[PDB]
């Protein structure tokens, strides 16, 4: 029962060489046939998948709202006096903003100028290869003001006025719809541009609202949000080198030595929120500037 | 203490116990001996409390495997809690679920066995037994427990013998020793040494026997545990329980499963270390992989299948005292059966008649389901009237529901047999005796050897008829005329030797013969003639002979057919009895234990006229072994006897020798069943792999020792038990195959998560919903499959070689069908992820980004950016679809698991429980996917219509593959396909 490794009968583990060869050959052929069947079914399925548009989008829409720097636990904690406490933040920001430099948008067959004011969505055709690659609207770093990184290379972290870059998750064919007739919320918001998807950053709790200082919005135009001429997005196949619009938020009068909970929220008819997904249409960020 | 008291003189008996055999023990000596030597009670077998029985159910092979799985899961959860950040509760859920499954299954099994035990306890009844002791010079009705050694005891008819007695005075005493010695007929008792063996001498009476007639006085020689019954009880109590055959099969299956699980876990632990995970993560992987192989739902499935078989058997008055006993008869290679009370009715019954120069065979069956005899001659009417009127016996109180054979009477066994035979053949005896009132009685006695009687004739003659019955050679001298066809002829030379040619024939069969006569008195006596027995007021000569009646203890009606079926099933049937060899051989020939035409060596020698050594050992297929020989038989000689003879009869065997025979049969590698009823069968019943006791004729100790009870004493239930055991073995194979198939699609998702770094295709919640959910009813429904061929035409399985679970089943479930099921789930997983934007190539190595809770812009194949919760919802939808796909491909697995050799088109779809199980599992899968709130309670999400259709080609592939495999098995018996895949 426990002594089968070798035997007089030339039986390795119970079977002879011929029996082992036959059983192993059977399993090799069987698994080869199974692998062939699996590959064939996968290819047949992939034949039904469009290369320009996903079959379903109900799980990716409405899009999420994210921010740069890519922080670990929605926490930004640094000391302005110590240049190594925000070096990771500044490096993350500069790595993100490398493709937004003017020198990287020079090809006129790829990029184009789509105005210096917010505009309506640009229809570039249908989701196919009728006209090859679509052109990409340019986005200038100068729109980001003091968070542009062209004059201050630390983005306000050395001064104690940190910058965050807000972005909306890309969805193919999604055209944001701004709120109708200024009927979402009230603040000193220039929410009168029908070509901007408004974004606002407020204190999370009533304690936080009194400790957040002035919030500065930097982007295209005077309305804080995303200009609509960058939509719809046609995918990485039709529109490689696509640049999504950016909104820069700088906190210039934060209370020091305290952890501040901040909620940034986007508003729109097709922009939704959830209690399960803390990043859908909004996000939370905690910022502590230590003296 | 029957060692020498029978061969002791009447003076040494008085000296030994310091008592005088006319006055008895002093009234204080009895109390002194009672308080110095204990009471007169056999110690009962030890009683186990209820909680110990429940804890015995909680542990055991399968339960210990699930306990180990739960402990490993708890250890893994503890490691994750101590070292990891925000661990999930998968392992805690698994620990709790495994523990709950074990506890519930134990509760179910305990409840079933407690129900059987309660039925047995209800059957057992206590009535205060009291004895008659000559203490203080007068009669006392003391309790049976207060009888002491040396006490002087008087026993009358109908009294249980209070203890082992050495008889000193007796007057026509007869006792029934059938339960203790296996002798059906009552044994005469005399106060004299007759045989060397205490069990054969006529001057010893034993405890737990019944005095039938007469009266006797004796001295108590053994009390309590020192009695013959008490020593048998101690011998029974000193025996180990033993492991049932199905428990060994479950143990082997657990060994195989443990080996497979450990091998997989260690190989993937090494792979995880090579891939650069870390020792702690590798340990977690190892524990998870090992636990995933444990089939926690199969324990409940096996318990339910055993319970269903037990209830099916209980429907036929066959009580099993544990669930494991429900299978043992299917694995039985040898049946060792007692004769008296087990194969035989243990009741004196009319067997033959001789009148009109003809021998008639009576119907000895209990229900009268046999062959009748000629009842047209008026000689038969005269014989019936005589045998029914000169009887002195009568039924007891109420037995009208019972058949006539099973009814109780009041009188001698011969008188009761004659009464029953006349009642069930001629007419009611009560009406006959009302129409023929008695006048003179003249009771029977031994010296006269006849029973005369006078009755008022029914034919309205106003006169009387004398009726005489007695010994044939005794009543023949009184009758000078016989009755041939109702014609009162005279004594011829022919009708004085045909009487001696039939008496020597009916007496040569071991039967008890009787003669009957009548006179039809002259009319001079009118009606109220004074009939005085003390004188000759009535003629007692020239009687008219009628016929002879013989009686013998017959077999039970169902016994011969049951023995024939068991021998057709390849089972060896051995008779082990404590009765005389002639009776044992006659019964063995009558029931088919000794087949027609087979001969013994002592008969071949007498036929060929050669010495027993010269007898060839090829025509003596039958042997009769005397118990005296077994005292000088070694293990080697016993093995030779048991191996060299197909047909064996053991006669005059003690309980110890029956135990020795059972042990010798087991030592040769056989699974042994023992059927017995008396106290002399208890050690063999306990030592047997399966012990079967008669419910009605059995004794309390034998019913305690047995694993199975025939409540109606129906021997046809043994054939049913063999068939049900074989069928339950086959259906357990099918159910285990079905359950083990789904293991592969449940662990391969985690294996590919570890090796390929893809999002997890199947979750713990969905795995639990498969094992304890959609798979339970389909697995149970395979217990209702009918046999694919004639199972009773098979030979008994070889326990050493034929296993319930072997490598063929593992190769079929793990290697072939489970792999196809696993590929079906991965196909659906990939189609869903590709339709949501993640092409299959882009999912390789995405684990670190996919699982990052703070990466909320993960990019798909189209450039879309996903949040962590969004992609987690997609993953949970993929897991729900994987679960549904496993459900769909289990339809085909259930269809192909219905048969092991036959095609579906040969066996059909007559199993309604299987169809219901398919519908129920489909509805359960649909309910968990589309019910609102199931996305929060579980992580289960609604599915698209097309996502249900992804597993259809794989299910069809499974069906076609299994159909072709079984076709090849059928076409090529003993071929390569059958040797590798036929599990
Ligand atoms: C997780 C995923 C899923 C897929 C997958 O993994 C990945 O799933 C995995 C699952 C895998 C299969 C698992 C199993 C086997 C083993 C071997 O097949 C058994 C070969 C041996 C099995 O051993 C027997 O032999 C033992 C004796 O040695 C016997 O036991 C006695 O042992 C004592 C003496 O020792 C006695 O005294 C005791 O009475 C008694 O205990 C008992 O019969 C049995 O143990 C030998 O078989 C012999 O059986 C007969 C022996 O006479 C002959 O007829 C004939 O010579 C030969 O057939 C061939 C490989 C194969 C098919 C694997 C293929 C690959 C997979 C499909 C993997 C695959 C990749
Ligand atoms: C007669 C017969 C007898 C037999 C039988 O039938 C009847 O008897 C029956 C008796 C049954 C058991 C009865 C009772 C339970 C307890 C139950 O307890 C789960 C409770 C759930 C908790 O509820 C909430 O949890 C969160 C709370 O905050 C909510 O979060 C969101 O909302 C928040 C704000 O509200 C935001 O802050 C969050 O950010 C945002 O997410 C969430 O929406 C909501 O669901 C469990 O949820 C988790 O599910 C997975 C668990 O591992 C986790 O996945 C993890 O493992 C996966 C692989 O497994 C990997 O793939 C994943 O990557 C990895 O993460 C998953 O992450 C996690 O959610 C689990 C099932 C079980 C054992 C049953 C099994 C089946 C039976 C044995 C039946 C059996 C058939
Ligand atoms: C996809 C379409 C629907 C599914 C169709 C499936 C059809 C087959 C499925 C099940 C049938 C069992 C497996 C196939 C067996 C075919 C070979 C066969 O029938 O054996 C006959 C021969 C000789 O006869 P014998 O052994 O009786 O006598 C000689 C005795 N002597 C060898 C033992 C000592 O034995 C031998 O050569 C044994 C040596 C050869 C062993 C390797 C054979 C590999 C062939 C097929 C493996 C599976 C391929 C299909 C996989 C489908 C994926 C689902
Ligand atoms: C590399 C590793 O991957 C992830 O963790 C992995 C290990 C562990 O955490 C669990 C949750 O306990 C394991 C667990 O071990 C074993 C299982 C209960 C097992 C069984 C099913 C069954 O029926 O019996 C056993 C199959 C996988 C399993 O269902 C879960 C699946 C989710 C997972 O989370 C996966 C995390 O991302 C983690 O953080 C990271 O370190
Ligand atoms: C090949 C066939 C037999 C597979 C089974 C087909 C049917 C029974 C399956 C496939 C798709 C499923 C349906 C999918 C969609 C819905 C809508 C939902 O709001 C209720 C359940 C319902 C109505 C399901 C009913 C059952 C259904 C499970
Ligand atoms: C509008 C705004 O917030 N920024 C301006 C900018 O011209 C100047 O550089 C900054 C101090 O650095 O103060 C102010
Ligand atoms: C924006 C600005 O320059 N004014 C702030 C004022 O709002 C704040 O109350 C004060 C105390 O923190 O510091 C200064
Ligand atoms: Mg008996
Ligand atoms: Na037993």
């Amino acid at each position: 029962k426990k002594f089968i490794w070798n035997s007089e009968k030339k039986e390795f583990l119970g079977r002879t060489g011929g029996s082992w060869f036959k059983i192993l050959l059977f399993y090799v052929i069987f698994y080869g046939c199974l692998a062939g069947i699996f590959i064939g079914t996968i290819q047949v399925m992939l034949l039904t998948i469009s290369e320009f548009k996903p079959t379903y989008q109900d799980r990716v829409a409405p899009p999420g709202l994210t921010q740069i720097p890519q922080i670990q636990k929605t926490e930004i904690s640094f000391r302005p006096n110590d240049p190594k406490s925000y070096e990771a933040y500044v490096l993350n920001i500069v790595r993100f903003l490398e493709k937004y430099k003017d020198s990287a948008q020079r090809d006129d067959m790829i990029f184009e100028d789509c105005g210096d004011v917010p505009s309506e969505p640009k229809e570039r055709g249908d989701f196919n290869h009728e006209r090859g690659e679509r052109k990409v609207c340019r986005f200038k770093l100068e729109w980001l003001g003091n968070c542009s990184g062209l004059n201050d290379e630390t983005y306000g972290y050395k001064e104690g006025k940190p910058c965050i870059i807000i972005k909306l998750n890309r969805v193919l064919g999604f055209k944001p719809k701004p709120p109708k007739n200024e009927s979402l919320e009230t603040y000193p918001v220039m929410k009168y541009n029908p070509n901007v998807l408004p974004v606002q950053c407020t204190g999370k709790r009533d304690e936080d609202k009194d400790k957040v200082g002035n919030v500065e919005y930097f982007g295209l135009g005077n309305s804080p949000g995303f200009p609509l001429q960058y939509y719809p997005y046609y995918g990485k196949l039709l529109q490689p080198k696509y640049l999504q619009p950016l909104l820069a938020v700088q906190f210039t009068n934060l209370t020091m030595d305290t952890e501040i909970r901040i909620e940034c929220k986007a508003y729109g008819e097709n922009i939704g929120y959830s209690e399960k997904d803390r990043f859908q249409g909004r996000f939370d960020v905690k910022i502590e500037v230590k003296s | 203490v029957v060692m020498d008291d029978h061969k002791l003189t009447l003076e040494e008996l008085s000296t030994k116990y310091s008592v005088d055999l006319t006055k008895g023990h002093s009234h204080q000596r009895a109390k002194e001996i009672l308080t110095r030597g204990g009471p007169n009670t056999v110690t009962p077998p030890p009683t186990t409390p209820e909680w110990v029985k429940f804890c015995k159910q909680l542990f055991g092979g399968f339960s210990l495997l699930l306990w180990t799985g739960a402990i490993l899961c708890f250890v893994a959860y503890s490691i994750q809690i101590y070292f990891n950040e925000e661990p999930t509760k998968d392992n805690l859920y698994l620990s709790i679920v495994l523990s709950v499954v074990v506890i519930v299954t134990g509760c179910f099994s305990y409840y079933q066995e407690a129900k059987s035990s309660k039925i047995m306890e209800s059957f057992k009844n206590m009535v205060p037994q009291q004895a008659l002791v000559i203490r203080g010079g007068e009669k006392m009705q003391i309790n049976v427990q207060e009888v002491v050694l040396g006490d002087l005891v008087e026993i009358k008819g109908g009294d249980r013998v209070p203890a082992d007695l050495r008889l000193i005075s007796a007057q026509g005493c007869k006792v029934d020793n059938s339960s203790l010695t296996g002798e059906s007929e009552p044994q005469s008792r005399s106060p004299d040494f007759t045989h060397e063996n205490p069990l054969e001498t006529r001057n010893i009476c034993f405890f737990s026997t019944n005095c039938v007639e007469g009266t006797a006085r004796g001295i108590v020689i053994a009390t309590g545990d020192s009695t013959v019954m008490g020593r048998i009880a101690s011998l029974t109590s000193g025996l180990a329980v033993g492991q049932t055959p199905i428990a060994a099969e479950i143990e082997h299956f657990i060994h195989l499963i443990t080996v497979v699980a450990v091998f997989l876990g260690v190989t993937f632990f090494a792979l995880s270390l090579l891939l650069g995970y870390g020792w702690l993560e590798a340990i977690i992987f190892l524990i998870g992989i090992i636990v995933a192989n444990v089939p926690e739902g199969l324990l409940a499935t096996v318990t339910v299948c055993l319970t269903l078989t037990a209830k099916r058997m209980a429907r036929k008055n066959c009580l099993v005292k544990n669930l494991e006993a429900v299978e043992t008869l299917g694995s039985t290679s040898t049946i060792c059966s007692d004769k008296t009370g087990t194969l035989t009715q243990n009741r004196m019954t009319v067997a033959h008649m001789w009148f009109d120069m003809t021998v008639y065979e009576a119907d000895t069956t209990e229900e009268q389901t046999g062959k009748t005899f000629t009842k047209s001659s008026d000689t038969w009417f005269m014989l019936a009237r005589i045998a029914g009127l000169c009887n002195r016996a009568d039924f007891k109180a109420n037995q009208e529901i019972l058949p006539i054979a099973k009814r109780a009477t009041t009188g001698d066994a011969s008188e009761s047999a004659l009464l029953k035979f006349i009642e069930q053949s001629y007419s009611s005896v009560a009406e006959m005796r009302e129409k023929n009132p008695k006048v003179a009685e003249i009771p029977f006695n031994s010296t006269n050897k006849y029973q005369m009687s006078i009755h008022l004739r029914e034919d309205s003659s106003q006169t009387h008829v004398l009726m005489m019955k007695g010994a044939p050679e005794r009543i023949l001298e009184f009758c000078s005329t016989f009755l041939l066809n109702g014609q009162e002829y005279s004594m011829n030379d022919e009708m004085k030797e045909a009487f001696q040619n039939a008496y020597l024939e009916l007496g040569g069969l071991g039967e008890r013969v009787l003669g009957f006569c009548f006179l039809n008195l002259p009319s001079s006596f009118s009606k109220g003639f004074p009939f005085n027995t003390d004188e000759i007021n009535f003629p007692m000569d020239n009687l008219c002979f009628v016929g002879l009646i013989s009686m013998i203890d017959p077999p039970r009606a169902a016994v011969p057919d049951a023995v024939s079926k068991c021998r057709s099933a390849g089972i060896k049937v051995i008779m082990v009895t404590g009765d005389h060899p002639i009776t044992a051989k006659a019964i063995a020939k009558g029931v088919g234990i000794i087949s027609e035409g087979t001969e013994t060596a002592e008969e071949v020698a007498a036929r060929l006229k050669i010495p027993i050594s010269k007898v060839d050992a090829s025509a003596a297929k039958a042997i009769v072994v005397h118990g005296a020989e077994l005292k000088d038989i070694q293990s080697k000689q016993l093995d030779q006897i048991l191996q060299n003879h197909p047909e064996i009869v053991f006669a005059r065997t003690s309980p110890q020798q029956k135990l020795i025979i059972v042990e010798g049969c087991q030592r040769l590698g056989a699974v042994v069943a023992v059927t017995g009823d008396g106290v002399n069968d208890s050690p063999a019943l306990k030592k047997a792999d399966i012990g079967i006791a008669m419910g009605i004729s059995g004794s309390d100790v034998s019913k305690q020792a047995a694993d199975m009870i025939l409540l109606d004493d129906n021997f046809a239930s043994i054939v049913t038990g063999v068939e049900e055991g074989r069928l339950i073995f086959d259906n357990l194979k099918k159910s285990i195959m079905y359950t083990l198939t789904s293991n592969i699609p449940e662990i391969t998702p985690f294996l590919m998560f570890i090796i390929l770094g893809i999002p997890l295709p199947l979750g713990t919640i969905t795995i639990l919903c498969i094992d304890l959910g959609t798979d339970m009813v389909p697995a149970i429904s395979l217990a209702y499959e009918s046999a694919e061929s004639d199972i009773m035409k098979r030979l008994p399985r070889n326990p050493k070689t034929d296993n319930l679970v072997n490598h063929r089943l593992i190769g079929m479930a793990y290697g072939q069908i489970g792999m196809i099921q696993a590929l079906a789930g991965f196909f659906t997983y990939f189609v869903i992820l590709a339709e949501n934007g993640f092409r299959p190539v882009d999912l390789l190595g995405i684990r670190l980004h996919w699982e990052d809770k703070y990466l909320n812009d993960l990019e798909d194949s189209y450039g879309q950016q996903w949040t962590y919760e969004q992609r987690k919802v997609v993953e949970f939808t993929c897991q729900t679809a994987f679960f549904v796909t496993i459900v769909v491909v289990q339809w085909a697995d259930l269809i192909i698991s219905k048969t092991r050799r036959n095609s579906l088109f040969q066996q059909g779809m007559r199993n309604k429980v299987l169809i219901f199980g398919i519908l129920e599992e489909t509805l359960l899968a649909a309910f968990l996917s589309y019910t609102p709130g199931m996305d929060v309670a579980l992580r289960m999400y609604p599915l698209k219509i097309t996502w249900w259709l992804c597993a259809i080609p794989y299910s069809i592939l499974i069906f076609v593959y299994d159909e072709i495999r079984k076709l090849l098995i059928r076409q090529h018996p003993d071929g390569w396909v059958e040797r590798e895949t036929y599990y």
